[PDB]
């Protein structure tokens, strides 16, 4: 029921186009998401989600949190994943409908969730890089045993899907020369609207921008370094649309400087 | 005042370490090692699970690791 | 979970004895595994009217308290007794954020909330009261036979079914050590019935997974190998099974040491 | 170390303006719980004649100042001041 | 005296503590400590779940975790 608040068009588009001057958005975002299970499971009754949605905002409200990504990632990360011998693995009763939860959600926010408000055992050295699995004991002593076999591994393109979303960044222009390319058939035109009515290339241009500035404008509260002080000129994020933003009738960017040499990574 | 203006040739400065703000037996080396060992860590820290953070690391806690019999050899009860 | 009730009886006395306190968890979780059986219900509901007769003779309470309460208030003594607002002052400064605190704490709020504190003061009691501890300490008289032959397999049957779902294994001792005194050889040891041999596994049985292990064998000199042979002998010749599909049962129990392993990947 | 784990302890009644491991602030509501208990309004302790050996009164001596300051709690001493001084 | 005109900008006072009246062997932080955490802990009880009642709490059990760690070679005779 959590999926919708973090993959839908609707909550996108209200949120890329108001400002961020006003807070309280609790309306705005229940009408969304029943817009957003509409468009995506349209097989629910009204009240089932009404109430799901209900309970949602009441169990936050308990917690003493507020509705946001830092809330949200918190009880998904909490209602699947829990630590075991390997680390963090997923429940294997819960784990079915885990993944029908990948198909529209990744699954990097989720873990770096999990390990901040729940570290693993004695804070053991844990560097993710593959999806996190299941463990059973029989299933685990067989695989160690006798070896998986793939029959079919597509080489090209990326090891996997949220990757290619980090070689996106790396290519902003680059990427849209596939996506322009592409648009120019008639089956990427309806397959685009398909997600999103109103998808156009500079569109997908201003998201793939604004989603860089985003990345190096959290950073620095990651790094822990003041905030660049010209945030103050930004109150609407479409102002993110072009890697600049002018404060004061001068030019100030968004890029900042990150202790990896290869900044866009998993890592 | 001298360390203020010296850390701006590069030279780096501990912090100034006073035996009398300290446990009153334990040694100058593991006192001055704790400091040492405290931001040199936290230099590799700075960085985010890079290449060069392993091989600086690992290399590191044998330097500590090899020291280690000496720490106890800092005078002792009866020798064993 | 391993001993048929008839072998367990024989030569025993008539009416055994117990502490009290044992006695009482007994027949609090005898309630909660035979109220499901449909037809074992005669020893549920006998089984819940004396405890709560029981109940009273320990706790010494005068108002009433009801199977229900009783199992709240036994689902409750998982936790420390050291746990703030149980045992020690509800209004105590907070201490040094120790791997405990996760402890001390949880079994606090959890006491706390629910809204629900008469089990709660009803455990005190199980723990600090100097009537209370006395008499659970004393000694109790319990018939024999006091759950039919059919009975206690209901339990044992009910035991497996819980912790096959969890999926935990059991440590099987070696069937060489004559520590039981209760079986004539080994042909009759309980593994046989955990594995599923025909003549001796009791109808609605869940299997379980078993490994292998030799702590105590009881002998001067053994081995994990002499204990694998004792294992493949008497499948052979006792229960006359085929060399092939002896080992195979016996290969079982040895695999189930490896797939439980405690040894990191 | 494990110490302190155990320290801190509060005083549940009376919420004394002092808190920790300070044992007369864990001592007069006792002498108050077990004055009402004992019908009285105070205790009357006595301490009798250190002659003998008077370097064993400094524990007294002690207790009496470091403890012995309720007002519903009533000591009677008694030997030779003079020795006290010594 | 003192301490009543204060308690009648805002300004905390701690109770009067006297080395004396304290046992030998136990060193004055621990117990001013002691006095500190009995107010803290008191106004986290009268919050009780209320708005950042969580937030003041662990960063208070992170602190006095930290402190801990100090506390054992303070008393601590010699080194180890």
């Amino acid at each position: 029921m959590e999926r919708f608040l973090l993959n839908s068009t609707v909550l996108l588009y209200r949120l890329s186009t108001v400002s961020l001057d006003e807070v309280s958005l609790d309306e705005r975002v229940e009408s969304s998401v029943f817009l957003a299970q509409y468009e995506q499971a349209r097989s629910l009754p009204d009240h089932v989600a009404k109430s799901a949605w209900s309970y949602l905002v009441q169990q936050i409200k308990q917690r003493n949190m507020k509705l946001g990504p830092v809330a949200i990632l918190r009880l998904i990360a909490e209602k699947f994943i829990k630590n075991e011998k390997g680390g963090p693995k997923i429940d294997l009763p819960m784990f079915s409908e885990w993944q029908t939860l990948m198909s529209r959600v990744s699954c990097l926010p989720i873990i770096a969730c999990h390990q901040v408000f729940n570290p693993g055992p004695a804070s053991q050295e844990y560097s993710f890089r593959w999806p996190l699995y299941p463990y059973h004991p029989t299933v685990e002593d067989y695989i160690t045993r006798e070896c998986l076999h793939e029959t079919h591994q597509h080489l090209n393109g990326s090891t996997s899907a949220e990757e290619c979303w980090l070689d996106a960044l790396k290519h902003p222009e680059a990427c849209l020369r596939d996506f322009e390319k592409g648009w120019a058939s008639q089956e990427m035109k309806q397959l685009c609207a398909q997600i999103d009515p109103s998808l156009t290339p500079r569109i997908f241009k201003d998201r793939l921008q604004i989603a860089c500035n985003i990345r190096e404008i959290l950073c620095r509260v990651a790094q822990g370094v003041e905030l660049p002080e010209w945030i103050a000129s930004m109150q609407n994020p479409q102002q993110l649309a072009n890697s600049t933003i002018l404060h004061n009738g001068r030019e100030y960017g968004f890029a900042t400087v990150w202790p990896i040499d290869d900044k866009y990574s998993q890592e | 005042s001298v360390v203020k203006s010296l850390n701006s040739v590069n030279i780096k400065c501990l912090p100034t370490i006073d035996p009398t703000k300290l446990p009153r037996h334990e040694p100058i080396l593991v006192t001055v090692t704790a400091r040492l060992n405290k931001m040199v860590s936290d230099k590799l820290k700075g960085y985010w699970a890079s290449n060069d953070y392993r091989k600086q690391k690992e290399q590191w806690q044998n330097h500590l690791a090899q020291l280690q019999r000496g720490l106890h050899l800092l005078t002792d009860k009866e020798y064993k | 979970i391993g001993i048929t009730p008839s072998i367990w009886k024989r030569s025993l006395p008539l009416s055994l004895s117990m502490t009290k306190e044992t006695r009482l968890l007994d027949l609090v979780f005898i309630w909660r595994e035979l109220r499901s059986h449909p037809e074992l219900l005669r020893y549920a509901s006998d089984a819940a009217i004396e405890a709560v007769r029981l109940a009273h003779k320990v706790f010494s309470l005068e108002e009433e308290v009801s199977i229900t309460t009783l199992d709240q208030v036994f689902e409750m003594r998982g936790l420390l007794a050291e746990s703030e607002g149980l045992l020690s002052e509800l209004n105590e400064p907070l201490k040094p954020k120790s791997l405990w605190l996760e402890e001390y704490e949880r079994a606090r709020e959890l006491v706390k909330t629910t809204g629900m504190k008469r089990p709660l003061k009803l455990y005190k009691q199980w723990l600090t009261s100097d009537n209370v501890r006395k008499q659970r300490a004393e000694y109790v008289e319990v018939a024999l036979e006091y759950l039919p032959d059919e009975a206690v397999v209901a339990l044992q049957q009910a035991v497996m079914a819980k912790m096959a779902d969890r999926n935990i294994a059991i440590e099987c001792p070696p069937t060489s050590n004559t520590r039981i005194s209760q079986y004539r050889n080994v042909s009759e040891h309980h593994i046989f019935r955990w594995m599923g041999l025909p003549g001796e596994a009791i109808e609605g049985d869940v299997p379980m997974s078993i490994c292998l292990g030799s702590d105590d064998p009881g002998i001067f000199a053994a081995d994990l190998k002499s204990e694998f042979y004792h294992l493949f002998v008497v499948l052979t010749r006792k229960f006359g099974l085929s060399p092939a599909d002896a080992l195979r049962k016996v290969a079982e129990v040895n695999e189930n040491g490896r797939i439980y392993r405690f040894h990191d990947v | 170390p494990e110490y302190f784990s155990d320290a801190l302890k509060l005083d549940a009644q009376l919420d004394y303006s002092i808190g920790g491991q300070d044992l007369s602030e864990i001592f007069e509501e006792l002498v108050k719980r077990a004055c009402e208990i004992l019908d009285c309004k105070a205790i009357l302790i006595t301490f009798d004649d250190i002659d003998t050996q008077f370097d064993a009164g400094w524990d007294v001596l002690e207790s009496i100042r470091k403890f012995f300051n309720s007002r519903k709690l009533v000591v009677v001493a008694t030997g030779d001041l003079r020795l006290y001084s010594q």
